[PDB]
């Protein structure tokens, strides 16, 4: 199950790096 | 007082949108029983910088102490084997000496 | 997700411990077994002294 | 800033004469973590998980021949016969030494 | 307001403790590590091999 | 143990998913909701000039 | 090393555990004063606010009613362009008004 694990952790980390910046652009531009 | 309070968190910029306006929603009288929790938990929270390092000094240095600690008493003696080979390999002439 | 999830990234070796860490817990045992070998050396070789 | 106790018995009546103190002051509080910890955990988590990233697979593999063929092998690996057969003459057969003495 | 100022709580609360619950999960595998005599097999490991190694 | 793994990274990702569609859904909803009181300026201010 | 990361997090459960003690205490109360109010605003809504929601139904147009007769005359100065309906919205329409000034 290790690598059918694996397979789905990359996707499950792969959107800490599209779930930062647009984050840190639009929260951001929610206050004007 | 209205604009800086808002404006309060530019550094804390993660806390600005969202220190704009929250006493607003009284949450002062909800989220504030939700900020005690959330601090006398930053034991846990705030300190999984340290968690990790918990997770070393606490049990895994001792895991080195196992594994790690298991060479250090012989990873110096390692160069020792080089004349403990003499004191070792004079035992492997004495099985040659009695091949004959 | 700059506080924890860059560290549970790097902490998924952590987790990879119970596969590793649960062999070293047959490493703290195959190791432990030994030690009855081990122990001879002293505690049996105690009597051996006299 | 509820790591200080006065963080809001002190804020209202020092706002009032002093209005750029005390919002700059809890500014400074919550950042002293968000650069500290939550903008230097991703330096420190690649020092110390990195440690225990090296150190779980080796622990497990390599270190594990660094440790389980450490403390018997590593110095003893041809002192197993210094330590076994040590043991079959002065140990094992060591009630048979005093068989000569005793017949 | 009631489940979201809890969510927005716990946007910060929980998540920073979501790596915290995993950590007892590395925590126990840590110790289990012959976890009846932990301390003995931990500073020589071979409770004797370390004793005469 | 990437099956323990991925809890460490399903938490890395759910955690962080319905955040997104609500700031989304805050860029397609709060870009309004101010203005949405705006237009009761002219009600207000048309005898203003009256009284005075 | 590892005893210096828990410091920042260290430093605050020193007192972040009792801070909930020292909710009721001034400490905490001269803000966080709506909690033992009870959501200092009106203790959420039972009547205060209701008062000026039914403000809206009345100064958003039903006080817009009586002040519609002055705006009529007043557009018929500088607004030449709705001074024609200017009778209809105030005179005709908000003609209901001259009884309710």
């Amino acid at each position: 199950d290790r690598e059918a694990a694996l397979q789905e952790r990359e996707l499950a980390a792969k959107e800490v790096e599209r779930l930062r910046n647009i984050v840190r652009r639009q929260r951001k531009d929610l206050k004007a | 007082d209205a604009s800086l309070a808002s404006v309060l968190e530019s550094l804390e910029f993660c806390l600005r949108v969202r220190g704009s306006e929250a006493c607003v929603l009284e949450d002062l009288a909800k989220a504030i029983d939700l900020v005690h929790i959330r601090q006398d938990l930053v034991e846990s929270g705030h300190s999984l910088l340290d968690h990790a390092f918990r997770a070393q000094q606490k049990y895994e240095r001792t895991t080195n102490y196992c594994l790690d600690l298991a060479s250090e008493q012989e990873n110096t003696i390692s160069d020792q084997w080089l004349p403990e080979l003499r004191t070792a390999v004079q035992n492997a002439q004495a099985s040659s000496e009695h091949c004959k | 997700a700059k506080a924890q999830k860059e560290s549970n990234a790097l902490l998924d070796y952590t987790r990879k411990a119970i596969q590793r860490l649960t062999y070293l817990k047959k490493i703290l045992a195959q190791l432990e077994d030994d030690v009855v070998p081990c122990e001879s050396q002293m505690e049996n070789w105690k009597t051996n002294l006299e | 800033s509820i790591h200080s106790n006065t963080q809001a018995g002190l804020s209202t009546y020092v706002s009032a004469p002093a209005i750029i103190q005390q919002i700059v002051a809890l500014q400074s509080d919550l950042s002293s973590l968000q650069s500290d910890l939550e903008n230097s955990l991703p330096d420190d988590r690649n020092r110390c998980i990195n440690e225990l990233c090296t150190h779980i697979q080796n622990l497990q593999q390599l270190l594990f021949a660094s440790s389980t063929t450490a403390q018997p092998i590593l110095t003893p690996w041809p002192l197993m016969k210094e330590l076994d057969e040590m043991g079959k003459i002065n140990s094992k057969l060591s009630t048979a030494v005093e068989e000569v003495t005793l017949e | 307001i009631i489940e979201e100022i809890e969510r927005d709580e716990a946007a910060l609360r929980e998540d920073l403790y979501s790596a915290d619950r995993k950590f007892a999960e590395y925590y126990n595998v840590l110790e289990q590590i012959l976890g009846v005599l932990i301390k003995l097999v931990k500073d020589l490991k071979l409770e004797h091999q370390h004793k005469y190694n | 143990e990437v099956r323990d793994a991925t809890l460490a990274h399903k938490a890395e990702a759910l955690e962080l998913q319905r955040q997104l569609r609500r700031l989304q859904t805050q860029y397609d909803l709060l870009t309004g909701q101010s203005s949405a009181l705006i237009q009761g300026r002219r009600a207000r201010v048309a005898a203003t000039s009256a009284v005075s | 090393q590892g005893a210096a990361q828990n410091l920042p997090a260290d430093v605050n459960q020193l007192i972040d555990q009792l801070e909930r003690h020292c909710l009721a205490p001034d400490g905490s109360l001269v803000t966080k004063s709506v909690y033992s109010d009870l959501q200092l605003a009106r203790e959420e809504m039972s009547r205060e606010r209701l008062r000026y929601l039914e403000a809206m139904a009345i100064y958003c147009e039903a006080v817009a009613m009586v002040e519609e007769y002055q705006q009529a005359i007043s557009v018929a100065n500088h607004g030449g362009i709705r001074d024609v309906q200017g009778l209809y919205p105030q005179l005709g329409l908000k003609n209901s008004p001259q009884v309710y000034e």
